[PDB]
RNA sequence: GCUUGAGUCUCGUAGAGGGGGGUAGAAUUCCAGGUGUAGCGGUGAAAUGCGUAGAGAUCUGGAGGAAUACCGGUGGCGAAGGCGGCCCCCUGGACGAAGACUGACGCUCAGGUGCGAAAGCGUGGGGAGCAAACAGGAUUAGAUACCCUGGUAGUCCACGCCGUAAACGAUGUCGACUUGGAGGUUGUGCCCUUGAGGCGUGGCUUCCGGAGCUAACGCGUUAAGUCGACCGCCUGGGGAGUACGGCCGCAAGGUUAAAACUCAAAUGAAUUGACGGGGGCCCGCACAAGCGGUGGAGCAUGUGGUUUAAUUCGAUGCAACGCG
């Protein structure tokens, strides 16, 4: 409903995970699609194929909006970083710009200690 | 990393660029090194022992360039 | 082998149709070194195939080998605690011998009479996609297809 | 008396040197909302945990505490410990050029005094993240561990205490002398800065090597070379840096510091192998690709056992068991 036409695709790419999420311009979300939920559970959706099938998903599900521009706003480091937004275009959508987000403090909080 | 698609351009070009422009900031060396705590003594250790390798290295090219293998 | 590089034999052709591509399924086909009892069943099983249905004996085999051939399978490897299945493309001379190995052997599981009937009865299931040949190459297309992120 | 040691004055240079006070941006967490749906998180794999009371994601507003990405460099400063955003106030040391000045004022230093990471202690604040203890989920023969989900002291601030570290170039401070090379950083002099230049001279520092020294490894003008002055310490391993005593401390404990008994060794560097759940290269029916078997059944035969008057003796991982 509404009939959204410009959108940003935001890909929350991570180690282990890559959730799409298709908002409109100001924020709102329209709806999304994990790569976990796809059917990929264990170690099979840390792959980069997985994350592609949830760029597929989450490209449906706004059919109603009828987006015709998408921005893709990266985030994270992950397999699913470059298969997702490419799939983003294989879908149809016009990838007006793209621009990566990734929170790197300037040394702030202390991080996890060293796995063993 | 923003990188904007221009006027008159196929994707595979854009998205090539991308990478490159992430390559160039470092954007996934810094968030792997971020992940978890490196102490001081082991941050300092890793920085002179890479340094050794570098110095040496470049000076092992340098004894076997006046060299002759067979 | 991990040195040598090995060059393939000469397989003569059958005597009624000439083709190296049946030579080698009477070779499969047989059991025990006895070329003589199993060129038996496999020309009896291609006239049973060819008069039942279909045109010729020679295109009536190629049409059952098509329908098995797979086009892609799985290669297992280790990598950690448990073992992955990465999928791999099969060499078209594999491709053949893969379909002909298993139509014997999902011909002599099947219940008839004697295997110059189960084997006719093979083929023609083939040709007209159903019976249990064709459903191994399906199997082995899911294996590859549920893998496919391990590529 | 003297100025070649030491120090004072004039002019500049570089610097995470110290103490106090403000301020900036990124990010984590939390709080109040909007959109929005069924998953999120984690792992070698899972589960615990969070979520339909609507999480995770995404946008807006706010509050808090800690640390300062890039620059950043075997770079710099400090006696050692140590010091990293930006700005102001107070402040110590070093170095260089040309002069002037004092005229041995110097070096080391038992007791003594001061500074001294992290943890820890006391009183009062603060508390985002992280995280001893603790709880749960896994792994396991067990796992009061590693792994996962949470999490208190602590980490932060003010003022006191503690006084120890592999507090380490395992190398005390000061002075003189003794072939070289390539670098880093920071001043300065001369000339064609006439053009990303050329030649000298000082301070600090990283690397490689010469004579020499060293048990060897190695050090090598910043000596572990050649000498002089002063101080600290060592005298086989264990018991033991322990007991008792003294001093210190709120406590934890620190410092000074033995004996009986016991062994004939303990130790350093290097050498040849062997070994590694270290690395590289290569091979073998070693695996992978396939065909046919053994393990189940009946029988033959050999061997362990039990049996018996004897069930003759031998071989008994691979490399004994249709073997002598
Ligand atoms: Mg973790
Ligand atoms: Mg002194
Ligand atoms: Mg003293
Ligand atoms: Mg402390
Ligand atoms: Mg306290
Ligand atoms: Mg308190
Ligand atoms: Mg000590
Ligand atoms: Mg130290
Ligand atoms: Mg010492
Ligand atoms: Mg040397
Ligand atoms: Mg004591
Ligand atoms: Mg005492
Ligand atoms: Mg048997
Ligand atoms: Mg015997």
């Amino acid at each position: 409903r509404k009939q959204v036409s410009d959108g940003v695709a935001h890909i929350h790419a991570s180690f282990n995970n890559t959730i799409v999420t298709i908002t409109d311009r100001q924020g709102n979300a329209l709806g999304w699609a994990t790569a976990g939920g796809s059917g990929f559970r264990g170690s099979r959706k840390s792959t980069p194929f997985a994350a592609q099938v949830a760029a597929e998903r989450c490209a449906d599900a706004v059919k109603e909006y009828g987006i015709k521009n998408l921005e893709v706003m990266v985030k994270g480091p992950g397999p699913g970083r470059e298969s997702t937004i490419r799939a983003l275009n294989a879908a149809g959508f016009r990838i007006t710009n793209i621009t990566d987000v990734t929170p790197i403090p300037h040394n702030g909080c202390r991080p996890p200690k060293k796995r063993r | 990393p923003v990188i904007k698609v221009r006027e008159n351009e196929p994707f595979d070009v854009a998205l090539r660029r991308f990478k490159r422009s992430c390559e160039k900031a470092g954007v996934l060396a810094e968030v792997r090194r971020r992940e978890f705590y490196e102490k001081p003594t082991t941050e300092r250790k890793r920085a002179k022992a890479s340094a050794v390798k570098r110095h040496a290295k470049k000076l092992a090219r340098e004894n076997a360039r006046r060299t002759r293998l067979y | 082998p991990r040195r040598r590089v090995i060059g393939q034999r000469k397989i003569l052709p059958d005597p009624k149709f000439g083709s190296e591509l049946l030579a080698k399924f009477v070779n499969i086909l047989m059991v025990d070194g006895k070329k003589s009892t199993a060129e038996s069943i496999v020309y009896s099983a291609l006239e049973t195939l060819a008069q039942r249905s279909g045109k010729s004996e020679l295109e009536a085999f190629e049409v059952a080998l098509e329908n098995v051939r797979p086009t892609v399978e799985v290669k297992s490897r280790r990598v950690g605690g448990s073992t992955y299945q990465v999928p791999v493309e099969v060499r078209p001379v594999r491709r053949n011998a893969l379909a002909m190995r298993w139509i014997v052997e999902a011909a002599r599981k099947r219940g008839d009479k004697s295997m110059a009937l189960r084997l006719a009865n093979e083929l023609s299931d083939a040709a007209e996609n159903k019976g249990t040949a064709v459903k191994k190459r399906e199997d082995v297309h899911r294996m590859a297809e549920a893998n496919k992120a391990f590529a």
